[PDB]
């Protein structure tokens, strides 16, 4: 009954993408099915991201609109793993007041390029039983419990002045680094500051820790690009890096950056993962953008690109031309074309079978025949919608089954878009600015 | 390693000693002519005999001009800057396009100083009042000087300073075995904090622990340190030290950049010619890279004019893929190349050709052993046929998947079959273009 | 207290994973000097905090840049393990303030 | 020279209860004790260090308006002087050049 | 008493427990079709499964889809949040165009927390606090209802400090919020002083201690603005954070990811629940190609909330495209994806019935004759005009000196205002002196 | 305006400062005043010692600094600070000054908030 | 148009209880001996200048 | 940026005070514009009004095209 913040999608029903170790596409796998090179061309392209030996390469998909270029996408992008850098933007994100449209590519570019690191750390996290200090040099103590083991710690004048200048009381739990010497202070226990009456502005309750009191451990963590650049802009980078405030980065600091970083790579000490660009509806996008990706793909370091175009040839913004997938001629052959094949109407009834478990509402075997009819002479996603949409008026109904009158009903409810352009057309006349 | 990057195997111009270009050098292949005046452009960069000069190149989509320009700064090293720049970053919504270009012409320049220092640096092993002895009536006590201990692994050294910097060691915290830092030349006295040893006595304590410096107590060093005119310009545009309370919150605020004014250019021209003229600052010029030329502004194009009449522009080199086209910002004006006429007067234009099916197949070959990659005779045939029939860069693309599906299947070599599966699944543009004029009706 | 700044959220998730390679925000703040509970602190509590901070962080920027013109080369051994305030390149411009 | 001709206070607000008027008054006067020292010698251990500083030998710079000080003054009042005087008559600055 | 609005005639869709649409209910006559379908997404919205769904309203100016939408706000109830957008609302200066939307997709999504205020309040009559510093501090409360004692905290103590709470003053704290409110001095003290500043109010009547149920909802747009950009609300007192002005800026995608992944482990341990809310879209027509090619992923996105579609033009423009025309002024990619929803002109009758029905919302009898009268001018022109009609043919007749509204008076009122039509058809005689 | 031979600060329970005490001294005669913790702190922002002329308005409440007299000019060889001579007349005057000023500065001194004796007018 | 004065100095002198000090330079022509104010000393300390160093003081300025 | 135009005529006023004093002096200075044929308009009748006055020095212009 409990319902978390994802709910289910349109392309929420693919989990992972199935392949084999020949790489050949299975006919339903993961709720897929069809666009045999199609997957075929992603596995390869996927398992070349996987090994990462170069960079700056573009691959644009091509087919007919609802040959699901953004399902193969997110099916290659779940089948790539967890903890893969992963930017998915559409083309009218970059637009910004703030920020130049350079700066939103470049940033675009950076973003997805992750490094893994390794570091050791110790530290020391539990609940205060007792604090006592004695001021004549002030010698000083503090009790603390967990779980597996309570003990005290001996600390010196300052380490007292740290703690008595954030008036640090008996009862709360915080964490101790020795190395750094800052202290943190997570919270107050629940049968300690039961005791209160009433609680201040800003408090909290945490459990007991659980556990070796002081751990001293080897963690490996995983940073991003994009952080690095507005830390060494700014005194503070986080407050911008969550703000968003910052913008039109010099270059400087960018090589800057990567000078470091090579630097690191030479050392061994941290090792860039690739990571993973996606631009959908790239027909429209500025003719300087353009240009800006071919440099985008010259530069010695750089994401893999993986571009949707669902037209053939539209008019770029900007100027009058007439250019296949609404791109230049000169990017247009820097980019991996992957053409794709419309779904057939036996297909259809298989997917349609696919999405039914998703609902989990059983169908009978003629109701795909019509719901089929319908995914086939207009859109699927309307019919789609008609199996979701029909569900609601079988529970009224009250029947344990969908019906063929359901999809009749709903395809009364419900009117293409052909439809609603044909009636608007004999009520255009009494519409506004026909 | 490093990424395997697509201009990664252009390693320079490959020159000969006659000044003619060899026919394979630096795994650039043809373009005799290109790398023969690109050989004459590096002359001049090297001569820095002019500036303010503009060369052009201008050719088919693919045929290496760019390779050609990267390889100009590979030729001449780490030495003399390179700024490879697009006109894509030339419209930017806080910074005038003047205001780039500008920046970029400070950016190219560049210059190096070098400079000596003295530095003591230890922990401390004793710290002295050195009471001199001289009663007087007037003041009764007297001290002479101050003698400071610093302690080393390779040597142990006290020093005697005047008592004046002892109101400094009382106004900050010093404590016993304190790693200060000490600058003979500045004369401050900073604390980088407790030693090391010393952390063993207490299990907590607030004091970060830095490790006594290893080597000899007093260290004087002479380092160069490169610094570039715009950088001179940036430092020199706003104030580093936060002192002031405007600097505090200034530097809170958010940093955009900002349009400098031609004083300070001339002030640091000033400064510059005087470091030239002590001879102590060694200026070198930059090579500044400009690629999308057709994109800019017909505002930068005459912008560019007053740019390049000037003596500090430095070298600036363009390339431009477009044939004839309309002038960006003019919907009737028409000009060859994509660049103004009276620009294009001012700029020295390089021809480039496409190559032949022979010179695909070399350069294919070139970037097959680049990417560590084995191909047959026959599928390098075919694969010849292919780049002929569309692209060269269309078969240089092709190459990695007939890689990565060979070592799948097991061949450590691609073969006919491989490259045919993979042309068999990947479009080419032209087709793709084609196919979406049968469909175009239902797009 | 939804805040996403929460210092025992920052511990736990920071500490805490599901698998040996995942990626946690504020992983970053772990390489910068400033603590976990410092920027919630610094968050929550106003621009002051932000101000003292900096004050702070410019004799930190004095002292980083005295450890870091010296003391080299590192031993392969330290190499295996980064230290605190590797993040920070601000000093290593031959142009910042120390310099 | 120059100066603006009027100058204005900025505009209070005016309440019918007493703990506003403790807020007007604290905004008004000290607004925060830290901050306020905090400005004016740029950080309050700069406030204590310019107090313990003035007894100093060599004192540090300041942090804040007392460190940056106009070329005449925070008041925009002049006195034309004796400076103005003389060319007032020609007769004057005859002498003067005659003396 | 309420200012009478022009949809607060409308309770609802007016919908049977079968789903069919009544003739008259709710105060919604005529669209049974449109309010039926409404009816099958309002229980889609209850159902709590779906989500990225949108609906398409179809119809000529003056046919109720405002009204129906607002119906359907109505029939969902309170619980879940409705947010409103006019498409002439996107465009801002501070904030970019994608932002606003995205601004109002995280608006839509709200979550309800249930808490007990425990109201402590009264006359404080003593303060006793009690390596040093305070380890509680002791204060008593008296009112006339009883007497109690509480002892708190150095940090609320600290509140208490900060607002010169002294011996005999009356203060109002939350156990839950931790704030603390003073109201004022004791009124038995106000005799000692001829004049004092301090106010002076009775001992408030009722128990010192409080229990009351409260359920708060918080929309995630107020939780990701709060934590997006530093607050700096915590002390208004303090002068520097006057001198910096607040201004709209763009939300980083981790951010955003920070919020939905700290959610999730509320949402799980059950302090709070989700509830979904509806986002409602005006003049979708006048949206920018852009911001429709930013609709497409919004929509595909799993998290988004159900969307709604106000479109009441025919045939049309594209905006930004200059050229090329689509039906219903939205391009065929965003309108494929969209459910439309056919809406058509009322009949005399429904005319005559929904006069009728806005007479007695306005609270104003009409004559027969005069509705009758009014029905014609309905259908010589438009429904808007003889619905505007009402109110001034009334006014006549209070200055007549009549309760009531005859068929003279909306007669004389008639040629008093003029049509849309007869006014544009005037326009055409004078256009040369214009 | 004139000299002022002594200036002490007030102190009163909250170390806070309640009143000032501020002498005078002119060659007509010397008049004790007392001023508000505000004019001291423009006094404090003028970094006013003893030994020099100011000038003080009271409508305004804005504080200006003339300068130090020239009878201490002699005790030092060198200084930094500039010698101004001592002025005459009383102490208080009242005088009519006729400005002109345009409705477009009146509006934008009631617009922002540029001068004053505020820290924030300064901040601003 | 400024009077400056510039010569090397012979010795600093400071006393700190309002801080009054001496100071005395040489010249080949002639040798000199001025008092420094309170003002003086505090912009000599902020230069950071000892005895033996040629420097250039403004009386006006 | 901006800047009001009551204290540019304030400065004109007091340069002109200070050239009546003697203590300073103004000069004449030159102001070199190349293509200009591509500035706007409104820069041409602002210029032509603002050339009117006594403080604006003389200026070259010059032109590529016809
Ligand atoms: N091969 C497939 N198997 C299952 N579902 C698919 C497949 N292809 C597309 N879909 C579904 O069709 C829906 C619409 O796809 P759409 O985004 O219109 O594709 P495109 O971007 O190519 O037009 C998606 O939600 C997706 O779940
Ligand atoms: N003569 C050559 N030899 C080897 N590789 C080449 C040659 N010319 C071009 N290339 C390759 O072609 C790729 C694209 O070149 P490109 O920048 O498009 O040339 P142009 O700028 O002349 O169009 C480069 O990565 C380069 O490695
Ligand atoms: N079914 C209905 N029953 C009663 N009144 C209706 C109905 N539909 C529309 N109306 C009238 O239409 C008015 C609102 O129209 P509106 O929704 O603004 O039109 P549009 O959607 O074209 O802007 C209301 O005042 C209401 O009285």
């Amino acid at each position: 009954d409990v319902t978390r913040i994802e709910r289910i999608g349109a392309h929420s029903h693919i989990r992972g993408l199935g392949l084999d170790d020949a790489l050949e596409p299975r006919q339903a796998s993961q709720g897929m099915v069809g666009q045999l090179a199609a997957r075929r061309a992603a596995g390869v392209v996927l398992e070349m991201i996987r090994e990462g030996k170069i960079a700056g390469r573009a691959v644009l998909i091509a087919g007919q609109p609802g040959t699901g270029k953004t399902a193969i996408a997110m099916g290659m992008a779940q089948a790539l793993g967890p903890d893969t850098p992963f930017t998915a933007i559409a083309g009218s994100e970059i637009f910004s007041l703030e920020m130049s449209k350079t700066e939103a590519l470049t940033q675009a570019f950076r973003r997805s390029i992750g490094v893994r690191i390794k570091e050791e750390t110790e530290i020391i996290e539990g609940e205060v039983v007792e604090i006592q200090i004695d001021r004549p040099s002030k010698v000083g103590k503090l009790t603390l419990k967990t779980t597996e083991m309570e003990t005290i710690y001996d600390l010196g004048t300052k380490m007292i002045e740290s703690l008595t200048k954030d008036k640090v009381q008996a009862g709360d739990v915080i964490t101790i680094d020795k190395a750094t010497g800052k202290i943190s202070k997570l919270g107050r226990s629940f049968t300690r500051a039961r005791d209160y009456d009433a609680m201040g502005s800003q408090t909290k309750f945490v459990q007991c820790p659980d556990g070796e009191l002081q751990k001293r451990k080897e963690v490996v963590h995983t940073v991003s690009l994009h952080e690095i650049d507005v830390i060494n802009s700014r005194t503070q980078g986080f407050l911008a890096l969550f703000s968003g405030d910052t913008g039109e980065i010099k270059s400087e600091v960018r090589e800057q950056i990567n000078a470091k970083v090579a630097e690191w790579r030479e050392e061994g000490k941290a090792e860039i993962i690739p990571g993973v660009l996606f631009i959908d509806e790239v027909h429209m996008l500025d003719i300087e953008s353009f240009s800006f990706l071919n440099r985008a793909l010259e530069s010695d370091m750089a994401p893999v690109l993986i571009m949707a175009t669902n037209r053939g040839i539209t008019r770029i913004r900007g100027t009058s031309y007439q250019s296949p997938h609404g791109i230049p001629i000169d990017l247009l052959d820097r980019l991996l074309i992957v053409s794709t094949t419309p779904y057939s109407e036996k297909d259809t009834k298989q997917i349609l079978r696919i999405r039914c478990e998703e609902e989990d509402v059983e169908m009978s075997e003629d109701a795909y025949t019509v719901l089929t009819r319908i995914g086939l002479e207009t859109s699927l996603r309307y019919a789609i919608q008609l199996i979701t949409a029909a569900s609601l008026v079988c529970r009224k109904r009250k029947g344990t089954e969908v019906q063929v009158d359901d999809i009749k009903r709903v395809y009364s409810l419900f009117l293409d878009e052909s439809r609603s352009t044909q009636y608007m057309k004999e009520y255009q006349d009494a519409f506004l600015f026909n | 390693t490093q990424r395997i990057a697509s201009h990664s195997h252009v390693k320079g111009l490959g020159l000969d000693e006659s000044g003619l270009a060899k026919q394979a050098a630096s795994g650039l292949v043809g373009q005799e002519n290109a790398r023969e005046a690109c050989g004459v452009i590096v002359e001049l960069i090297k001569s820095k005999k002019m500036a303010g000069r503009a060369v052009l190149l201008a050719g088919p989509p693919g045929t290496g001009k760019t390779a050609l320009a990267l390889a100009i700064a590979q030729e001449l090293g780490s030495k003399v800057p390179f700024c490879p720049m697009v006109g894509s970053e030339v419209y930017s919504t806080e910074i005038k396009k003047t205001e780039v270009l500008m920046e970029n012409f400070r950016r190219a320049i560049g210059l190096r100083i070098k400079e000596t220092k003295e530095v003591y640096e230890g922990e401390v092993t004793e710290l002295t009042p050195c009471e001199t002895e001289n009663p007087m009536g007037g003041y009764g006590k007297t001290i002479s000087h101050v003698i400071i201990g610093l302690k080393t692994a390779k040597g142990t050294k006290q020093l005697k300073l005047d008592p004046s910097i002892f109101e400094s060691l009382q106004k900050e915290r010093v404590e016993a075995g304190d790693v200060i830092y000490i600058e003979a030349n500045s004369g401050a006295v900073k604390r980088q904090g407790r030693c090391d040893t010393y952390a063993t006595e207490f299990d907590l304590e607030a004091e970060e622990y830095v490790p006594l410096p290893k080597g000899d107590v007093h260290k004087k060093k002479e380092i160069i340190q490169d610094v570039t005119l715009h950088d001179l310009d940036v430092a020199n545009a706003r104030p580093q030290g936060g002192q002031d309370i405007l600097s505090m919150m200034g530097q809170l605020m958010k940093p955009k950049k900002t349009e400098i004014t031609d004083k300070l250019r001339g002030e640091i021209n000033k400064v510059v010619n005087k470091y030239i003229d002590q001879g102590i600052a060694e200026l070198v010029p930059g090579v500044l890279f400009v690629d999308e030329v057709h994109m800019l502004d017909i505002e930068c194009f005459t912008y560019l004019h007053r740019a390049l009449e000037s003596s500090i522009a430095p070298i600036v080199i363009f390339a431009s893929n477009r044939g004839n086209c309309v002038i960006r910002g003019t919907e009737d004006i028409t000009s060859p190349h994509g660049i103004p006429l009276d620009l294009l007067d001012r700029v020295m234009i390089i021809r480039t050709m496409l190559y032949t099916p022979q010179e695909m197949k070399q350069i294919i070959k070139i970037r097959a052993q680049t990417e560590g990659i084995n191909i047959s005779e026959e599928a390098l045939n075919h694969l010849g046929e292919i780049g002929t029939k569309t692209t060269l860069r269309y078969s240089v693309q092709l190459l990695t998947p007939a890689n990565l599906l060979a070592k799948i299947n097991g061949k450590d070599s691609i073969e006919k079959e491989h490259v045919e599966e993979i042309s068999e699944l990947f479009y080419d543009a032209k087709s793709s273009a084609k196919i979406l004029a049968d469909q175009q009706d239902k797009y | 207290v939804l805040s996403p700044f929460a210092p025992d959220y920052i511990q736990r998730s920071l500490f805490h994973r599901k698998g040996i390679n995942e990626e946690s925000c504020f992983s970053f703040l772990r390489f910068i000097d400033i603590s976990p509970a410092e920027m919630a602190n610094l968050m929550l509590q106003g621009l002051l905090a932000r101000w003292l901070a900096l004050f702070l962080s410019l004799k930190a920027s004095y002292r980083l840049h005295q450890l870091r013109s010296w003391g080299a080369p590192e031993g392969e051994s330290h190499q295996r393990y980064l230290r605190n305030k590797d993040f920070l390149l601000g000093v290593n411009f031959p142009l910042s303030f120390p310099n | 020279v120059a100066s603006p001709r009027v100058t204005a206070v900025p505009l209070d607000s005016y309440c019918n209860d007493r703990s506003a008027e403790y807020e007007r008054r604290v905004l008004k006067e000290g607004g925060s004790l830290a901050a306020k020292q905090c400005l004016l010698n740029g950080a309050p251990e700069l406030a204590a260090d310019w107090l313990n500083r003035r007894s100093q030998f060599f004192p540090e710079p300041a942090g804040g308006l007392w460190s940056i000080r106009p070329q005449n003054g925070w008041s925009f009042i002049r006195i034309p002087g004796k400076e103005s005087l003389i060319t007032d008559s020609g007769k004057l600055y005859a002498l003067d050049v005659l003396l």
